RNA sequence: GUGAGGGCGCGAGCGAUAACGUCCGCGUCCGAGCGCGGGAACAACCGAGACCGCCAGCUAAGGCCCCCAAGUCUGGGCUAA
RNA sequence: UGUCGGCUCGUCGCAUCCUGGGGCUGAAGAAGGUCCCAAGGGUUGGGCUGUUCGCCCAUUAAAGCGGCACGCGAGCUGGG
RNA sequence: GCUGAAAGCAUCUAAGCGGGAAGCCCGCCCCAAGAUGAGGCCUCCCACGGCGUCAAGCCGGUAAGGACCCGGGAAGACUA
């Protein structure tokens, strides 16, 4: 269960052998192990992977002790990877081979208080004959006296986006260890700078 | 029950013989007597479910014996041109009208044999087992109800 | 004027569950859950005995049940009437089977929920080795 | 004062040996006893006619394993859904 | 207690239109008939009419039936 | 479909056992301990200094650490 952190740096397109392929560019810098939690010490297997460096003054938090507990440069962010205890003290882009497919989770862009139509791509309403009151309007929502209420989770407008989205089976394109870079099949959640994770997909 | 080694437990009976030992889950409210060098069984009453239970264990016990006695073996015939079978060590691979050669796993306590490309016996030590194994084979390619193909036990033709 | 009880110390109890009829057990568990068995009873105060049950999975049940019994779990969502057979419960978290039982037998009142706390259930045995452990049948 | 009555059991017409249907009759309750117990709740089904008090006592219908008062009562049969 | 149809949003039922599995066949094979199991999902665009309904064109795996005050006028329309 | 009695035969069942659905449970994805049944892990700070005889509390100062304010954001009505 391979797992390494990184951030979306941007995306252009390359040329495979004689065909064009849009690809996204992630950056998987060294992620220092911080806490290999075993089932004995917790109940599940995992690894705390750090990331970006830090002004030692900002991390005056007890984090100092946690860092020193493993003896590592104060990173900025660190998360876990379920069922994954590899080796050494650091993971890298060497983990992924050009051909393996990966799952990347990210934080979708926040579309604020988005309208029903924008949100769940509804139909809206007549722009012509109908009263200029319900153009982008959910219209009906329920029934008469029975049931009298609204089905919980009924698609309605509101703050939408800026959440956890997982795209799957993106094939690992050309990976350049020379700079801790990683190329994937393009469509990746999150803006250009969001903290994303890259794991191992489930084809079989 | 000759040359057998029937040994009684609380809710089960362990029978041993030339072929080996085998466990047979015996009903609760039944008396598994062991008179002389043979075995007897009685029932606590004369009701409906108890008649059934008795006769059930009655044979079920005789099966454990025969199982480690002379053993169990059923035969399998095969009709049709390409319809054949090639024994491969334990498991047996037989092409019987499918683009993919059929690979048949050999369960424990069972060793089907192949004297001919058509005939295939089913050696074992348990009726429940041989019973399923035999069916498992016919299940692969049931007989063509319009002529002669597929794998048969040894019973009449479907015509 | 009828006796006016005061603060009473929690009398814990250790009860089995092997080969025990789900219902016949829970009944007593409830009966004794509240101080209903102690002649110094008082509905107002709520001073029941801390009942702890062990060997949950062991519980016996009659007829189809295992295959028949069905539990109802309705989330507030459309088609969320998700229901679970008895067996499944014995597979997942078996302790529930007795819980929901006793649960349904304690008074619907808010102090009944307070009595539900006085009810600890596992299957091992092996309880949280505290102190009290008055075995019973 | 009243001159819309209603439910119910029973005997009949109409209805379709339909209707919380309808139209007479004999009685009954509700009406006006939505006061109490039972029936999960419930005008009329079962019990029973509230002058006021009481931290007494038997019983009615129903009920006596837990929510729930009071038998996991006693003895003898049937039923595995 | 706003009354058709339309729009918008659906959700539930199963007596299933499709896809799933299965029995029988007057089932060679293909294709089909009929019955049983089975809602998880799906179940088109258009001509005419206010229409529902239906007829028709082209296609479709199929172009399902019905409940929700024949769902929905403090959501819309207003042809009826 | 197996073993198989009731019911010497027979039978897929009455004990038991196997195979078998786009369905169910799990698996995938998302929320999630207000799971008041408030879970777990790693790390940081630690005494009352004074009344309260007890029990139940209060007070000014602190620690780790947080808040306010300010510049600002693919985050955003507001707040977060
Ligand atoms: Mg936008
Ligand atoms: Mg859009
Ligand atoms: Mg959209
Ligand atoms: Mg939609
Ligand atoms: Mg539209
Ligand atoms: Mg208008
Ligand atoms: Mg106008
Ligand atoms: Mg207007
Ligand atoms: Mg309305
Ligand atoms: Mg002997
Ligand atoms: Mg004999
Ligand atoms: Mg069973
Ligand atoms: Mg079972
Ligand atoms: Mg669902
Ligand atoms: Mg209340
Ligand atoms: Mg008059
Ligand atoms: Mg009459
Ligand atoms: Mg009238
Ligand atoms: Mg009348
Ligand atoms: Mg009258
Ligand atoms: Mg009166
Ligand atoms: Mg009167
Ligand atoms: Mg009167
Ligand atoms: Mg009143
Ligand atoms: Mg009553
Ligand atoms: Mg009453
Ligand atoms: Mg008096
Ligand atoms: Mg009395
Ligand atoms: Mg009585
Ligand atoms: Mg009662
Ligand atoms: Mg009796
Ligand atoms: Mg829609
Ligand atoms: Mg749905
Ligand atoms: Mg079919
Ligand atoms: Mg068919
Ligand atoms: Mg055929
Ligand atoms: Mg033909
Ligand atoms: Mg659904
Ligand atoms: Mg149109
Ligand atoms: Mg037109
Ligand atoms: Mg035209
Ligand atoms: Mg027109
Ligand atoms: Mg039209
Ligand atoms: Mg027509
Ligand atoms: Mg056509
Ligand atoms: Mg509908
Ligand atoms: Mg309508
Ligand atoms: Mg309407
Ligand atoms: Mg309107
Ligand atoms: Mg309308
Ligand atoms: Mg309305
Ligand atoms: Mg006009
Ligand atoms: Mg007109
Ligand atoms: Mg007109
Ligand atoms: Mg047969
Ligand atoms: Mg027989
Ligand atoms: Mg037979
Ligand atoms: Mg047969
Ligand atoms: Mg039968
Ligand atoms: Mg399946
Ligand atoms: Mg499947
Ligand atoms: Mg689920
Ligand atoms: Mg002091
Ligand atoms: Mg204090
Ligand atoms: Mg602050």
């Amino acid at each position: 269960m391979k797992g390494i952190l990184g951030v979306k740096v941007g995306m252009t397109r390359i040329f495979r052998d004689d065909r064009a392929v849009p690809v996204t560019v992630i950056l998987a810098g060294p992620c220092p192990v911080v806490q290999r939690r075993t089932p004995e010490k917790d109940g599940y297997t995992a690894v705390q992977l750090g990331f970006l460096p830090q002004n030692p003054k900002r991390v005056n938090r007890p984090l100092k002790g946690h860092f020193a507990k493993a003896g590592v440069e104060p990173v900025r962010i660190l998360r876990e990877i379920r069922d994954f205890n590899p080796e050494g003290d650091t993971v890298t882009v060497e983990i992924f081979k050009p051909g393996e497919r990966v799952d990347v989770t990210g934080t979708s862009k926040g579309r604020g208080f988005a309208g029903v139509m924008k949100r769940w791509n509804f139909a809206g309403g007549p722009d012509s004959h109908g009263a200029h009151k319900i153009h982008r309007h959910p219209g009906s929502i329920g029934n008469r006296k029975t049931p009298g209420r609204v089905y919980k989770g009924k698609k309605m407008a509101g703050h939408y986006g800026a959440e956890r989205v997982t795209v799957m089976n993106l094939e690992v394109v050309d990976v350049i260890p020379e700079e801790n870079l990683l190329l994937v099949k393009g469509a990746v959640p999150g803006p250009n700078g969001g903290l994303v994770i890259v794991r191992e997909t489930k084809k079989a | 029950p000759k040359g057998v080694s029937v040994e009684v437990a609380p809710g089960r009976v362990k029978v041993k013989g030339p072929k080996g030992e085998l466990e047979v889950p015996v009903s609760p409210e039944m008396r598994v007597v062991v008179e002389e060098g043979v075995v007897r069984v009685e029932r606590p009453s004369d009701e409906r479910r108890h008649k059934s239970l008795h006769g059930l264990t009655r044979t079920l016990i005789a099966n454990a014996v025969k199982g480690v006695s002379e053993g169990y073996s059923k035969e399998l015939l095969i009709k049709g041109i390409g319809y054949r079978a090639r024994l491969v060590g334990r498991a047996l691979e037989l092409t019987v009208g499918f683009s993919h050669p059929v690979v048949v796993e050999p369960p424990e306590g069972i060793t089907f044999e192949v004297p001919e490309p058509t005939r295939v016996r089913v050696s074992g030590i348990d009726k429940q087992k041989v019973g399923q194994v035999a069916a498992n084979i016919r299940a692969i390619r049931k007989p063509s109800a319009y002529h002669e193909k597929g794998i048969y036990y040894a019973g009449e033709p479907v015509r | 004027k009828t006796y006016v009880p005061k603060q009473v110390e929690p009398r814990w109890v250790l009860i089995d569950a092997e080969g025990k009829t789900l219902g016949r057990l829970a009944t007593k568990i409830a009966t004794l859950l509240r101080g209903k068995h102690r002649p110094d009873w008082t509905p107002n105060v709520a001073m029941g005995d801390f009942v702890v049950v062990v060997n949950a999975d062991k519980i016996r049940v009659t007829g189809k049940k295992l295959e028949q019994k069905i539990y109802t779990r309705y989330s507030g969502y459309p088609g969320g009437l998700k229901k679970i057979p008895l067996e499944k419960m014995l597979a997942t978290h078996p302790e529930r089977v007795l819980e929901h039982a006793v649960k349904g037998m304690l008074p619907k009142g808010p102090l009944g929920r307070r009595l539900f706390k006085r009810l600890k259930v596992y299957a091992g045995p092996d309880h949280p080795h505290q102190a009290q452990r008055p075995e019973k049948l």
